[PDB]
């Protein structure tokens, strides 16, 4: 999902 | 991704039924979330990956859709539930787009539409304003000077319902009075749906 | 739980101005983390993200370039550095969570603040004029008059009708900041048509800023 993929730990 | 909300402004009642729709411009899948915004505040979320409900939000709330095809449904409104409501998507490789969002406001006066020349005051400054007067209606307002469409010299703005629920939108359309003298026929034309008023004046009269 | 911005403010175009969000109440260092702005007329416009870690980063077209995402989590900040401001990015601010998720995707937004303003304009402190909108003689079951409140700065004006005794059919709009870097606004009424003669109008407009105040009387023309 590049930018959209999951930004948490 | 362009997401489109239609319409952008909607009137209801308490304990009506409403359903609001969002297109995409392109396949989203489910990733698609619906937030309420009142004015001041921040937007809430109400559902995401297009169905799910967000904690706490309550069960009149429900989100369908997925592709390109999406809507939120308030099975019966209550009356905290007069807001704007965007919605918005993540999908993979999209980054993150809103729709315009589409407001839903209490219904009811008389529909009215009024147009006001500039004042021979504002006139001295060099400076002309045009304002065009709506009340208790909206539009989606195209003004036009001989026929002539305008484009980037005009500004919109819209008050607020409270306590009876009477509203109004003004269209500001701005001039050097250079410009002003230079022409005749001044009209302020707004359109609600199949209709078009258009108000006019003739300057110097 | 909740978050908090500031930093917002009036700033010069060209220059730059540092918004900072204080995040409490969460497991801050475990959650992406965005800037999201709003203008009275656009909607909604996403501006950054950043990981969890501070590890990536991602722009609005809009911004590129000009903006940078930072995070800080010992002592659990988000901060915003805009760099050559032009007056297009006048927005409230907001600070915002991505709902938790497990799995490859992200989410939502599901934690917002309550904005701070940030006002890009080269003005300075300067009092409205105010101009009629005269009535005449008139469709819709009244008349309607106003006042055209025109370049003035900083916000707040406020306006009364009559000394605050005419408020029943008064509407006052948002002010819109205009290119010139100047607020201006309208307030307008509805009147019964047949007290033109009877009933004077006088529009109070109050602005604190530059201690000006200007009562402008509103009558019909021939």
């Amino acid at each position: 999902a590049n930018p959209n993929a999951n930004p948490n730990a | 991704v362009q997401m489109t909300q239609s319409p952008s402004t909607l009137s209801a009642s308490v304990g009506d039924r409403v359903t609001l729709t969002c297109r995409a411009s392109q396949s989203i899948s489910s990733w698609l979330a619906w937030y309420q915004q009142k004015p001041g505040k921040a937007p809430k979320l109400l559902i995401y990956d297009a169905s799910s409900l967000e904690s706490g939000v309550p069960s009149r709330f429900s989100g369908s859709g997925s592709g390109t095809e999406f809507t939120l449904t308030i099975s019966s409104l209550q009356p905290d539930d007069f807001a704007t409501y965007y919605c918005q998507q993540y999908n993979s490789y999209s980054f993150w787009t809103f729709g315009q969002g589409t407001k839903v406001e209490i219904k009811r006066a008389a529909p009215s539409v009024f147009i006001f020349p500039p004042s021979d005051e504002q006139l001295k400054s060099g400076t002309a304003s045009v304002v065009c007067l709506l009340n208790n209606f909206y539009p989606r307002v195209q003004w036009k000077v001989d026929n002539a469409l305008q484009s980037g010299n005009s500004q919109e703005s819209v008050t607020e319902q409270d306590s009876d629920s009477t509203y109004s939108l003004s269209s500001t359309l701005t001039l050097s009075k250079a410009d002003y003298e230079k022409h005749k026929v001044y009209a302020c034309e707004v359109t609600h749906q199949g209709s078009p008023v258009t108000k006019s004046f003739n300057r110097g009269e | 739980v909740q978050l908090v911005e500031s930093g917002g403010g009036v700033v010069q175009p060209g220059r730059s101005l540092r918004l900072s969000c204080a995040a409490s109440g969460f497991a801050f260092n475990t959650y992406g983390m965005h800037w999201v702005r709003q203008t009275p007329g656009k909607g909604l416009e996403w501006v950054a993200i950043i990981w969890y870690d501070g590890s990536q980063k991602y722009y609005a077209d809009s911004v590129q370039g000009r903006f940078i995402i930072s995070r800080d989590n010992h002592k659990n900040t988000l901060s915003l550095q805009m760099n050559g401001l032009r007056a297009e990015d006048t927005a409230v601010y907001f600070c915002v969570r991505v709902r938790f998720s497990v799995g490859p995707h992200g989410s939502a937004f599901d934690l917002w603040g309550q904005g701070t303003m940030v006002i890009v304009s080269s003005a300075s402190t300067k009092g409205p004029s105010v101009f009629p909108l005269a009535p005449s003689s008139t469709s819709g079951g009244t008349a309607a008059l106003g006042c055209l409140v025109k370049d003035y700065f900083p916000e707040p004006v406020t306006v009364s009708w009559n000394s605050g005794a005419l408020t029943s059919g008064v509407h006052t709009f948002p002010a819109v900041l205009q290119s010139s870097g100047l607020y201006s606004l309208s307030s307008v009424v509805t009147v019964p048509s047949s007290s033109l003669g009877t009933q004077t109008y006088i529009c109070n407009v109050n602005h604190k800023p530059s201690n000006t105040k200007v009562d402008k009387k509103v009558e019909p023309k021939s």
